[PDB]
């Protein structure tokens, strides 16, 4: 009984996706097939750089009165740049929807990027950069990133290094803004209360003039020893399968499975054929190897001795999971997004509930066998780590003597 | 004793051949030391059973291989090749008292060794002049081995009595006098 997400396409090859339902207030957004890994690393930074440059004015809406105009109708208006995306986002009432697309459009084309602003988003991102090593799971996980995906585009991040930072320019960026922005790589998105055929309208007034025109996982590790530090943390990952290769459901319920460090999260992040599938853990330094043998041992057993029980409540976390979330207009708009710039095709949850149900015990074992089982993870640590295990004895970990 | 010796140390930890303090590069026993000494035991099971299976009596003495008379004394007398050392100091001494002691100061003179380091450096990796004594001490040390084997007669004797002089004289003396001076080309002492 969930609406269709309907999906249509304009000769620009800008899909403009919509889910319309009750709900008052919409989110509608503007996702990119555009990140750091279309980056070749004299522009690491452009996607973080222009994001910060995107809401500073344009040429029809010269600085500030741009964003009054978001303040007007008391719209709220996000942003965020992965790896492989770019989002542009707004939440606001649907008798505001054109005015919003329109916003939309400015902030895709005819986006204004000047220099005095160059220079204040340089000393912002600089200082964030400067004082983003404060978060140490962002370390963590970049450090993973690195080590994992070495010598590729994966392995460079978002934000890039401070180098390029500083050494950008407008024409640069509006390289990676006329390169990256073209319009077959970008879905219009929309969910809650909007029309699809109003939606479509808007799509064809505005931003109907947006341009139309081997990744390696390496079993490694990285070791940033600081002692000063109280906690330390430790991600461990092998190689995902993608996108589209369907056992990540499957891979998903084992995550969910799985669910001693204070703080024990499993990820399964996907890129186009490629991923990071794995654990992070945030520990104090006398616990780290306790914590990495428990972690390995319960992988082993969901390739060795995985039961119908345990299945069933993962199987049931990931129902409630993907369903809790994909409730409120943004989560969803963000999904449709994603979905339109992955799959090509918005997965309704009935898709999702039978690869769910089709999944069992046997199979849940052979695949994860064939992801964790005797396979070279990549391992990256921040902290007092030197009781973390290095390269071998992690890599022992990774099998059994017994199966 | 060996398990004594064990604990004695895994108290302390091993050293490293540069002499520094090894805590900031430590790894694991199980996966690197573990398949390093199964490699050593392997080639020193090679070495035993190329002496076993193909030289059986090159360290051996073959008058061991007649019986015991006690009427009849052999020519020329001697322990097993690892005593030699010992027994050139011992013949080399003339008073069989001096002989018996210097005998047991060549193994004791060791045990001493732990209060004769005078240098602020642990190894011997960077200190070249006390490597120089190291060598001549192990080529002496050789050459005692030598000389037990030589029989009672010139000049046999008197290299003997130098090597042993040279043997306790670089032990006690030069050794902590070079260190001295190494501290000293370092500015240190
Ligand atoms: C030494 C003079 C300077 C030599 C300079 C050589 C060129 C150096 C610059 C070019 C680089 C060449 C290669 C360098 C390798 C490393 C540096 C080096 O080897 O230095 C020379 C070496 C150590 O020199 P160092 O300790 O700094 O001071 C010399 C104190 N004589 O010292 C030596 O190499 C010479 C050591 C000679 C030892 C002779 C021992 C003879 C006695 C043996 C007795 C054995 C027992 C005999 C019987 C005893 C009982 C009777
Ligand atoms: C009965 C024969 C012996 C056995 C089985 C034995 C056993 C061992 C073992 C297992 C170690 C640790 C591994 C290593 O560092 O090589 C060791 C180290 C050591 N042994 Fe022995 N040992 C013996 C004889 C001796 C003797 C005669 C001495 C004294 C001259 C000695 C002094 C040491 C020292 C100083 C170390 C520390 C090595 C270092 O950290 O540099 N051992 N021994």
């Amino acid at each position: 009984s969930v609406p269709e997400t309907q999906v249509s396409i304009l000769d620009n090859g800008l899909r403009v996706a919509s889910e319309q339902s009750s709900h008052a207030t919409c989110t509608v957004g503007v996702w990119i097939d555009a990140g750091s890994r279309y980056e070749t690393e004299k522009n690491n930074g452009a996607g973080y750089f222009l994001e910060h440059l995107a809401f500073k004015g344009t040429k029809n809406r010269p600085g500030n009165a741009l964003e009054k105009e978001v303040e007007s109708i008391g719209a709220h208006l996000n942003a965020y740049s992965t790896r492989e995306h770019t989002a542009y986002l707004i939440k606001a009432l649907s008798k505001d929807l054109p005015k919003v697309v329109e916003l939309l459009a400015d902030i895709v084309q005819n986006s204004s990027l000047e220099d005095s602003q160059i220079e204040k988003e340089r000393d912002v991102i600089l200082r964030e950069m400067q004082e983003n090593d404060a978060s140490m799971q962002n370390v963590v996980f970049d450090y993973l990133h690195a080590t994992a995906f070495q010598g590729t585009p994966l392995a460079q991040a978002v934000e890039g290094p401070s180098e390029n930072v500083r050494r950008l320019s407008r024409t640069d960026l509006t390289d990676y803004l006329n390169r990256h922005y073209k319009a077959p790589r970008m879905v219009l998105a929309a969910a809650g209360g909007v029309e699809h055929q109003q939606l479509l309208d808007l799509a064809q007034k505005h931003l109907s003039s947006v341009s139309r025109v081997p990744c390696r996982f390496t079993g490694s590790e990285i070791r940033h020893r600081d002692d000063a530090l109280p906690l330390a943390h430790v991600a461990i990952a092998v190689e995902g399968p993608g996108w589209a290769n369907p056992d990540n459901v499957t891979l998903q319920v084992a995550n969910a499975i799985i669910g001693l460090c204070q703080s024990f999260q499993t990820f399964n992040i996907s890129y186009s054929d490629t991923g990071l599938l794995g654990a992070h853990f945030v520990c104090d330094a006398m616990s780290i190897d306790d914590m990495v043998f428990f972690l390995q041992g319960q992988w082993m057993r969901l390739c060795t001795s995985a039961t119908e029980s345990e299945v069933t409540r993962g199987k049931n976390i990931l129902r409630n999971a993907l369903v809790s979330h994909l409730d409120g207009t943004t989560p969803v708009c963000e999904d449709i997004g994603r979905s339109l710039l992955t799959y090509g095709r918005r997965i309704p949850l009935a898709e999702w509930e039978s690869r769910i149900q089709e999944v069992d015990a046997q199979m849940l074992r052979d695949i994860c066998s064939k992801y964790f089982y005797d396979q070279c993870p990549a391992v990256a640590g921040y902290g007092p780590i030197e009781q973390l295990p290095d390269y071998n004895r992690i890599r022992s970990g990774m099998f059994w003597l017994r199966f | 004793l060996a398990i004594v010796h064990l604990l004695f140390l895994h108290e302390t930890g091993s050293n490293n051949p540069t002499g520094l303090n090894s805590d900031a590069d430590k790894i694991p026993f199980h996966p690197y030391y573990t398949i390093k000494d199964i490699l050593g035991i392997l080639i020193m099971f090679l070495i035993l059973m190329t002496l076993v299976l193909f030289f059986p009596d090159m360290l051996g003495d073959p008058d061991n291989y007649m019986p015991a008379n006690p009427l009849n004394t052999p020519p020329h007398i001697k322990p097993e090749w690892y005593f030699l050392f010992a027994y050139a100091i011992l013949r080399s001494i003339p008073n069989k008292l001096g002989g018996v002691l210097a005998l047991i100061l060549s193994i004791l003179i060791l045990a001493l060794m732990p209060f004769l380091h005078t240098s602020k450096q642990r190894s011997l990796m960077f200190r070249p002049i006390t490597q120089i004594l190291y060598w001549i001490l192990v080529a002496n040390l050789l050459i005692l081995t030598w000389i037990g084997g030589q029989p009672v007669e010139h000049p046999f004797i008197i290299i003997g009595q130098l090597a042993s002089i040279s043997y306790f004289s670089i032990i006690l003396i030069l050794m902590p006098i070079s260190g001295i001076i190494e501290d000293k080309m370092l500015k240190l002492y």
